[PDB]
C-alpha cells in the first residue's frame, strides 16, 4: 500500500533548480536567477537575468503579468501577454534551443534585475510575481544553469 | 526515553555571515613568505603592483 | 529542429498530457512539471521506459521503452525547447554517445562510485533497497548514455549530480567503472548475484550442506 492516496512518486517536485509557485491562476515553473557570480556575492549594480515559465491553467485570460517586481527592480524587456492556455518563457535557460531561425517580438519577455543588494548562490530571495489575478511571493533561488566548475586555485601544502 | 534536546520550531534563524577566517596563531604559525627584499625602509617587500589608469 | 519539435509535441500530447499537463506544467499530484528537466532527463527516463508510467507507487519501475531512439530524441527536444535544461551527450555524428562516455580511468571511477554510487546501489552496481518500497536498481542493463544521464538528472529519490558536482570527466570515469564491473566475469566461480554474505550463506546451506547431509545419510544407517 505504497500506492495509496499518499504515494512517493506522485508527490515529487521536478528535479530542477528553479522553484515552483502554483499560487494564482498562472503557475510559475522553474523560476530561478541566472546570476553568474565570480566571488562570494553578486555585487549590486550588476544585471542578472530572471528565468521562469508562466503556464496558464484556465482558458477563461490571465495574460497580464503586470509588474512581477521585488527588491531589485525587476524589469521585463520585450514584455508580452503570452499566457493563454500556454507558456510564457521569459528567458533562455542554459541549453534552451531557439526552435526557429527567426523570433517573435524580439526577445521573449526577458526579465532582468539590477540587484541593489548582494546575492550569493545557495540563498533564497523573495520575488513577488503579480498578475492581474493576484500576487505571490516565490522565494526564487540562484541557479548555475550549465556552467562547469570554475577552476579553484591549486593548494600549496603548509 | 527520547533525547533531551530536540524540536526547536521557534526562532527561524538567520543567514550565516560571510566567514572571515582568523590567521593561524603561533600554534600553526607557518605562513607563506610575502617576498624577500633588502627593504631599507619601513618595509615594502618583494611584491608591489600598480594600475596605471586613464 | 522544427519537425523534431513537432514530432515531440505530437508524442507528448498523446502520451503524457494526462499527468504532465499540456504546456509541460505538472498535473498536481499526478506528475511533476517538466520545465527545466532538459533533454537528458527525457532521454534517460523514456529510454529506460519508466515514463510511460501506469501507476503512482513508491517508485516508477523500469520497463521496455515505448519509443524508439528517434521518438526519444523528438520528445527530448520538445521538452528542452519548452523548459530548457541539461542535454544528453552526443558523439561526432549526432547519435547519443555510448563509447565516448567510457572514462579512461577506472580506479578513479570506482573510487567515485564507492563514495557516491555504492552508497545505495552496491559495491559493483547490483541493486539496493530504500526506505518505503523504493530501491536502487541494478546498473547492468544501463548503457553509458543512460548512466551518464541518470547522474545528470536525479531520476527519483536519487541525488542530482550536476556537471559542477561531478565534472563530465568524473561522470565518464564512473560510467567506465559501472560498465566494467557489469561486464566483468566473476573470478573464482559463479558470483551468486553480487551480494556476498546472503547469497553465499544460502548457497552454503543449500548446495554444501545438503550435499554433506545426503552423503552422511548414504554412509550411515537410518535408525
Ligand atoms: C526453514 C527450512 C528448514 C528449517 C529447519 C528444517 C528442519 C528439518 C529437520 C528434518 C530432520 C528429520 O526429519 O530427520 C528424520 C529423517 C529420517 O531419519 P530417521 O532415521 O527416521 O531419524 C531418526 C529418528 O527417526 C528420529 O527423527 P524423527 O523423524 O523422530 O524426528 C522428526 C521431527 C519431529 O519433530 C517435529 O515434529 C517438529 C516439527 C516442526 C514443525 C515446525 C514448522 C512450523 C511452521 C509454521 C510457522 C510458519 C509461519 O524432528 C525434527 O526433525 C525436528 C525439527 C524441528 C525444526 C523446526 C524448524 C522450524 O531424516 C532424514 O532422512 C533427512 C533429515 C535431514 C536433516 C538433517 C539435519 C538434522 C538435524 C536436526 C534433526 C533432529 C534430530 C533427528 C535425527
Ligand atoms: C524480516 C523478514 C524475513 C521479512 C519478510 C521478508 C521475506 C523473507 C518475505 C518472503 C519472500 C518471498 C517468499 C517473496 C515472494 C512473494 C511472497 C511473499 C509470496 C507468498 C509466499 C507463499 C506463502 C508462497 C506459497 C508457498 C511458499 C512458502 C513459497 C516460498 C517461495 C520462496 C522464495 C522459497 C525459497 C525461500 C527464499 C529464496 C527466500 C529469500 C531469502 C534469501 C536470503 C535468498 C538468498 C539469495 C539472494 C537474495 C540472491 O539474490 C541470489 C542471487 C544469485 C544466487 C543466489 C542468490 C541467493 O541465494
Ligand atoms: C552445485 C554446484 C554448482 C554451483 C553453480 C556454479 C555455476 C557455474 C557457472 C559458470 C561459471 C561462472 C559464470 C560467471 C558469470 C556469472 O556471474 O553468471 C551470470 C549469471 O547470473 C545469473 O543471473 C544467474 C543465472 C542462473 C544460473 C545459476 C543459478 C545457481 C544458483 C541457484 C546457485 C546457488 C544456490 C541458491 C539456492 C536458492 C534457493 C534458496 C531457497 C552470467 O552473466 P549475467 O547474467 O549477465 O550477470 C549479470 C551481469 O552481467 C550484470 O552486469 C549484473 O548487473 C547482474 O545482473 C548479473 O547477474
Ligand atoms: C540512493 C541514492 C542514489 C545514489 C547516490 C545514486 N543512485 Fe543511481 N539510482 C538510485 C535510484 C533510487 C534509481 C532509480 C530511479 C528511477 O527508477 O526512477 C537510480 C537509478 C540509476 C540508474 C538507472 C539504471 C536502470 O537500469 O534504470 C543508474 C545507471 C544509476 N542509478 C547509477 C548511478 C550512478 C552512476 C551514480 C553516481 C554516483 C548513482 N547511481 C548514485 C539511487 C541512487
Ligand atoms: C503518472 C504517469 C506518468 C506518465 C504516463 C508520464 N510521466 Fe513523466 N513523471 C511522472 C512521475 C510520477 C515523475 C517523477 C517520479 C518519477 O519519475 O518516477 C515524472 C518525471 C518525469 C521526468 C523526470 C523529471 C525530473 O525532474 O527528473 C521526465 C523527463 C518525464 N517525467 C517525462 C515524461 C515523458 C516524456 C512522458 C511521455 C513519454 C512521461 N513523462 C509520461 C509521471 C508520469
Ligand atoms: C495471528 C496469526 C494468524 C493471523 C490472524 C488473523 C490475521 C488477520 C489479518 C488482517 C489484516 C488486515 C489488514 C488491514 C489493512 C490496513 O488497514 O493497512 C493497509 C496497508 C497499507 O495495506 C498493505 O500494505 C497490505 C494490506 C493487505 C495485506 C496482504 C497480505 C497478503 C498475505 C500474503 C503475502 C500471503 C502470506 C501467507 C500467509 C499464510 C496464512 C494464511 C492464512
Ligand atoms: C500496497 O502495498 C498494497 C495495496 C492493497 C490495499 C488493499 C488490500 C485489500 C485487503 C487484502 C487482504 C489480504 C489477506 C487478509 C488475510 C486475513
Amino acid at each position: 500500500c505504497s500506492a495509496g492516496q499518499i504515494s512517493q512518486t506522485t508527490t515529487q517536485e521536478p528535479a530542477v533548480n528553479g522553484v515552483n509557485a502554483q499560487a494564482g491562476q498562472v503557475s510559475l515553473r522553474n523560476v530561478h536567477l541566472r546570476a553568474p557570480q565570480q566571488t562570494d556575492y553578486v555585487e549590486p549594480g550588476t544585471t542578472v537575468e530572471l528565468l521562469f515559465v508562466a503556464a496558464n491553467d484556465s482558458t477563461e485570460s490571465n495574460k497580464l503579468k503586470s509588474i512581477t517586481s521585488d527588491v531589485g527592480e525587476v524589469t521585463l524587456t520585450g514584455d508580452s501577454t503570452v499566457p493563454a492556455d500556454g507558456v510564457l518563457i521569459v528567458g533562455e535557460p542554459d541549453g534552451q534551443i531557439q526552435a526557429v531561425e527567426n523570433a517573435e517580438a524580439a526577445d521573449a519577455v526577458t526579465a532582468e534585475v539590477e540587484l541593489t543588494k548582494p546575492i550569493t548562490n545557495g540563498l533564497l530571495y523573495d520575488f513577488t510575481f503579480t498578475f492581474e489575478d493576484g500576487e505571490t511571493t516565490v522565494a526564487v533561488p540562484i541557479s548555475a544553469g550549465e556552467q562547469p566548475r570554475r577552476p579553484v586555485p591549486p593548494a600549496g601544502p603548509g | 526515553c527520547s533525547p533531551p534536546g530536540e524540536t526547536a520550531s521557534s526562532e527561524p534563524g538567520t543567514t550565516p555571515a560571510i566567514w572571515t577566517g582568523s590567521p593561524s596563531p603561533a600554534a600553526p604559525s607557518g605562513e607563506d613568505h610575502g617576498g624577500g627584499h633588502g627593504a631599507g625602509a619601513a618595509g615594502a617587500g618583494e611584491t608591489l603592483t600598480a594600475e596605471l589608469k586613464t | 529542429q522544427s519537425a523534431l519539435l513537432r514530432t515531440g509535441k505530437q508524442l507528448f500530447e498523446t502520451s503524457c498530457v494526462s499527468c504532465h499537463g499540456a504546456n509541460l506544467q505538472g498535473v498536481p499530484d499526478r506528475g511533476p512539471s517538466l520545465i527545466g528537466t532538459g533533454e537528458a532527463a527525457v532521454y534517460f527516463q523514456v529510454s529506460t521506459g519508466r515514463m510511460p508510467a501506469m501507476r503512482g507507487e513508491a517508485q516508477a519501475p523500469s520497463k521496455p521503452p515505448h519509443f524508439d531512439e528517434s521518438q526519444i530524441d523528438a520528445l527530448g527536444a520538445y521538452v528542452q525547447a519548452n523548459g530548457g535544461g541539461p542535454t544528453v551527450p552526443r558523439d561526432d555524428h549526432g547519435a547519443v554517445a555510448q563509447e565516448s562516455l567510457i572514462g579512461g580511468d577506472v580506479a578513479r571511477g570506482g573510487d567515485l562510485f564507492r563514495l557516491n554510487c555504492a552508497s545505495c546501489h552496491n559495491f559493483t552496481g547490483k541493486g539496493g533497497a530504500l526506505s518505503s518500497g523504493k530501491y536502487a536498481p541494478d546498473l547492468g542493463d544501463a548503457n553509458p548514455a543512460q548512466i551518464y544521464t541518470a547522474m545528470l538528472t536525479g531520476p527519483q529519490n536519487m541525488p542530482k549530480f550536476s556537471d559542477r558536482q561531478l565534472t563530465p570527466d568524473e561522470k565518464r570515469d564512473i560510467v567506465a567503472y559501472v560498465r566494467e564491473s557489469a561486464e566483468t566475469p566473476s573470478y573464482g566461480g559463479y558470483g551468486l548475484g553480487g551480494f556476498g554474505p546472503a547469497p553465499e550463506g544460502m548457497a552454503m546451506w543449500i548446495i554444501g550442506m545438503v550435499a554433506a547431509i545426503g552423503v552422511a545419510m548414504w554412509i550411515g544407517s537410518r535408525a
